[PDB]
């Protein structure tokens, strides 16, 4: 196993130049520094730790070292460079799962020091310099200082321009933090066991003696780099073609919203100076004073004057008119300033910095557009489809298919409290209507109140939300959810199994519930340390952990058995991911006898993580075929 | 013909190890005709464990579980389970005895624990005779129609006394307990107790039990399809943590160490533990 | 005379279509709520190739000869599959076994032979105690 | 000794609810050394090696 970390002139969007690189080398123990005329041996130096069937250590190598060096050494070298995710390990990836919180723990780092309050948190590898204390200083600083001393004046990101000396002595400085901060994430005895130094070993034997988790976040984070790289194509025509609709809409309403109050319906600190003189009386306030003027208490506001009145839905259109502009026309986001050249919008995501499950996607969020329900969503979504690219070279129109988990949050339920029941929750499951159970459970009067309170109830809602469901307070809610853990007992004991896992006796001491906590971490599916929580609540930290690990699988394994069926993965290819969301994903397909094989794969694959770890409740996919996003789902 | 029946219908008596989870991620528990064998250090957890499971099966998931608890009487098993239910020491206390019987708390825990009618017994004591208990074991399962049956202790064999060396005993008896188990499509859970070493520190105070440390040439370890084992030190700084390990599985045939627990004072229950040595 | 007929025959269903149908009860689940079984069992058993031996119930050594008798006539098998030779189950009373299989073990071979049948059978080893057993390598 | 090894025709190893045994190697480099061995108790049924111990020569107990 080899450790190394690079310098490029720019990110991976339009890297041109490679600059210098160091590989430190565990069976010599020592370092290797490269220059610009040295890139070709720079790429030998790494095929032949892969010859070996050894290991090569970069930090963001899954997400930008090793796809960027398959980049450079296409137009300096023109040579065919590709490291395989088996022989590859990323720093990073590793710091977000075994150092998931760090909250807690940076605090008293924080009260050091010993870090900056603009790396608080952070899992850059200068982040984590200062953290082990092997931060010496940084290149942009003593770049920034020494043009001072030097004359010239300096650029945003212009460090990375030119080779220099300095660059390569601070290259070898950012291989010895990224040497550092691996050997202090093997130390961790819950993910990779007292055996040996796992440096030593093969790719072979390391995924497979170490952690599942280890394993499934390094795929993972290899697969959705070529998300990101793939994109997800965007009409920048159709995205434009609705602008108008909302601007001319917002400006003809502000036209009638200043007619009706004379000498802004987009700040708090306006309305509630102008409504509080139509009669309005706020009943629900905040933590600061002002009232609450979200969409809930606005569509009840009632004034005597029918101006007034009436006024209130042009508003609440205009706050929705802004919201959709917000999202789909403003400044640094918009969707409109994110499409590339090739016409795609490549939205970047975080594996897992959400402790349980389910990444983070952001620049910009792909998993927040409306939906088809919400007004101009139908717009919005038929944005975002394959049909968008026919083809990248043979002008034959892309279909995407559309698979998500069939009501995964509840089958997890089943599975968890199937150490209680004997599968019998996870049979009325596979029996169907699941809600009209819980509806009997809990005796409420519509299914459709069944639904909401399921999620609810299991995911901390207090008594009076649970109350206020059928129009009550905290009295129905109180009765509605004992009632549920009487005539569902496994649910329950559950409740009771994770309380008495996580503590030992608690006790209420001047605000603060003193939990003589027995572990301040719930094992997950693959193994993992998951958050630590803190109050009675849990089982939603446990659920959501469960489905979105199995989604995570789920979408390796999908990719690898259409890989291994032959269809090759890419824009020139058969297939390409262009997003996923929690349990839903979108991807694109070549022909619509693909877009077929995708969804059974994934349905295929979601067997395969379900058998893997013994699942007692069914899982299963559901595919929808069509031209973009509105369509498949 | 019995295979469709069988598939069908099958297991539907795979049950739910509980206490802690990775027995189930290694064993998927057991089957419908399979014969668990738990063993540990002598009194180290062996009762304890296999007496959990009696419960947590015979009172979330309504099954009928068959009790042979050849060392103990009845009233005792009764007095555990009692207190078992209820998180509570129930013998460990002279006052709690007294507690609930007078102020009737006793009928209460009483009727909540057999009042679904899922746990039977055997009584007996005098030596039992293997087809004087095979019989009867029978009996519970056809008879009373219980699902899983629970053997305590299995060096209590007694049968046709003048044959040199009871190491054709416990292997008879395990062959026909292996066999009673499929044709009739039962859990059966059987504890045995292990050889003194006397080759090192032995067992009480760590080491781990290998296959070949029980019997050697057990029959046991070849009928019986898996096999759990309880590790602790209770000369260390952990003598309440125990360490599960499977030493056989017909079924999946993954080996190795399981989890870890945590023997609670208060409750006398196995519960799971975070540790990794 | 280790696993129930069901089983034994799950396990071939599982491995004649390339899968783990006992480890996924996922798999198991899935080929019941369709009828998937009378699909792959005819492909499989449909040809009346397949005769095994059901009890548990100890199997006396002249109460499977018997048996294992009956199918290569009777039935007419040309294979004969015996799992597991330690388990003797007869005349109880003759200390050590050793003698137990060498009886056994003659007349196993006297029926295969004199009728033209194939048989396999499985033995266990001996723990050897010895070094590194089994396990960990050893030829 | 194993439990059979327990004195009489057989009525102490029967006769006898909870049964403790002490050991120590009165010859040797461990003499003062006492292990406690629980061979039975049919009130708990919870044998085995209790703990160790043993008060210095000096005052006895």
């Amino acid at each position: 196993m080899i450790v190394s970390a690079i310098a490029a002139n720019a990110l991976l969007e339009s890297v041109t130049k490679f600059h210098c690189g160091v590989i430190y080398d565990y069976s010599t123990a020592e370092y290797v520094s490269y220059r610009p005329s040295d890139f070709g041996a720079y790429l030998d130096a790494l095929e032949a730790e892969v010859a070996r069937g050894g290991l090569i250590v970069f930090h963001n190598g899954h997400k930008y070292d090793v796809p960027a060096l398959t980049k450079l050494a296409k137009l300096q070298l023109n040579r065919e460079f590709h490291l395989p995710r088996e022989n590859c390990i990323d720093t990073l990836v590793l710091s977000r799962l075994i150092h998931s919180n760090l909250k807690d723990t940076d605090m008293g780092l924080l009260r050091s020091g010993k870090l900056p309050g603009k790396r608080f948190g952070s899992h850059a590898l200068e982040a984590w310099g200062y953290r082990l204390g092997e931060m010496k200083g940084e290149y942009k600083d003593d770049f920034k200082r020494m043009l001072e001393e030097q004359g010239e004046e300096y650029v945003d990101g212009m460090e990375w321009w030119n080779f220099n000396e300095e660059m390569m002595d601070y290259n070898v400085q950012d291989v010895v933090v990224t040497k550092a901060l691996l050997e202090k994430l093997l130390s961790d005895k819950h993910y990779f066991p007292p055996e040996i130094d796992f440096t030593d070993v093969g790719y072979t034997t390391f995924w497979s003696e170490s952690l599942e988790a280890v394993d499934i976040e390094h795929r993972a984070a290899w697969l959705l780099a070529k998300q990101e790289r793939n994109g997800f194509p965007f009409d920048t025509k159709a995205i434009e073609e609705l602008y108008v609709e909302l601007a001319a809409r917002r400006s003809e309403l502000l036209r009638k919203l200043t007619e009706t109050f004379g000498s802004n319906p987009s700040s708090r600190d306006h309305i509630q100076k102008k409504l509080q003189e139509a009669g309005w009386v706020p009943t629900k306030y905040t933590d600061k004073g002002a009232p609450v003027v979200d969409d809930e208490v606005l569509e009840g506001v009632r004034v005597d004057d029918p101006e007034k009145q009436a006024a209130i839905d042009l508003i609440k259109e205009y706050l929705m008119i802004q919201k959709r502009i917000g999202q789909s026309a403003e400044g640094d986001k918009a969707w409109l300033r994110y499409v590339a050249e090739d016409g795609k919008i490549h939205g970047s995501v975080n594996p897992n910095g959400a402790v349980t499950g389910r990444a983070t996607h952001a620049f910009p969020n792909l998993a927040q557009i409306p939906g088809v329900r919400s007004p101009y969503g139908e717009q919005c979504r038929a944005a975002f489809g394959a049909e968008h690219h026919l083809d990248g070279i043979t002008g034959k129109p892309w279909v995407q298919a559309g698979i998500d988990a069939s009501g995964l949050e509840l089958r997890c339920l089943a599975h968890f409290m199937a150490r209680f029941d004997n599968g019998e929750y996870a049979h009325e499951i596979l029996n169907g209507d699941i809600h009209t159970k819980n509806q009997i459970a809990a005796e409420l009067p519509t299914r459709d109140n069944a639904k909401t309170f399921i999620y609810g109830f299991l995911y901390g809602a207090g008594d009076e939300k649970i109350g206020q469901i059928v129009g009550a307070g905290k009295e129905r809610g109180k009765e509605l959810k004992k009632k549920f853990l009487e005539n569902t007992p496994a649910i329950a004991a559950l409740r009771e199994s994770i309380q008495q896992t996580l503590v030992e006796s608690s006790q209420w001491v001047a605000g603060e519930q003193q939990v003589k906590w027995k572990r301040r971490w719930i094992k997950g599916l693959d193994g993992r340390k998951v958050h630590v929580r803190s109050p009675h609540a849990a089982l939603n930290t446990l659920l959501q952990s469960a489905g979105a690990l199995i989604c995570k699988l789920w979408i390796i394994k999908t990719e690898e058995m259409l890989v291994e069926k032959g269809l090759k993965h890419g824009w020139d290819g058969d297939f390409a991911y262009m997003a996923w969301v929690h349990d839903e994903i979108q991807v694109g397909c070549r022909t619509e006898e693909i877009a077929q094989v995708v969804i059974e794969t994934a349905q295929e694959a979601m067997r395969w993580v379900g058998d893997h770890w013994n699942f007692r409740c069914l899982l299963d996919t559901e595919g929808k075929m069509g031209p973009n996003w509105a369509i498949c789902h | 013909e019995r295979i469709r029946e069988h598939l069908s219908s099958e297991e539907s008596v795979g049950l739910l190890f509980s206490g802690c989870t990775g027995i189930n991620d290694k064993t998927l528990g057991a089957r419908g005709g399979e014969v668990i064998m738990v063993t540990s250090g002598s009194g180290m957890g062996k009762s304890t464990f296999v007496r959990q499971q009696a419960l947590q099966w015979g009172t979330a998931m309504g099954k009928k579980v068959g009790l042979a608890m050849l060392e103990e009487s009845v009233e005792e098993t009764a007095e555990d389970l009692i207190g078992l239910h209820n998180r509570v020491r129930l013998r460990q206390s002279d006052s709690l005895k007294r507690e609930i019987i007078e102020n009737g708390k006793f009928d209460q825990w009483f009727d909540e624990l057999f009042g679904n009618d899922t746990f039977h017994l055997y009584d007996s004591f005098a030596e039992a005779e293997t087809d004087r208990l095979l019989a009867k074991l029978a009996y519970m399962r056809s008879g009373l129609g219980c699902d899983v049956i629970i053997l305590d202790h299995i060096s209590i064999v007694v049968s046709a006394s003048g044959e040199s060396d009871e190491r054709k005993m416990i292997d008879n008896l395990m062959t026909k307990l292996k066999g009673f188990a499929k044709s009739t499509g039962v859990v059966l859970v059987v504890i045995c107790h292990l050889k003194n070493p006397d080759k090192g520190k032995a067992h009480e105070e760590g080491r781990p039990v290998s296959i070949t440390d029980l019997r050697g040439s057990g029959a046991l370890r070849q009928l019986s399809d898996t096999i759990i084992a309880l590790e602790r030190n209770q000369q260390g700084d952990m003598p309440n943590l125990v360490l599960v390990r499977i030493l056989k599985c017909r079924f999946t045939g993954d080996t190795g160490i399981a989890g870890y627990m945590e023997y609670n004072k208060e409750t006398g229950w196995l519960e799971p533990s975070s540790y990794s040595g």
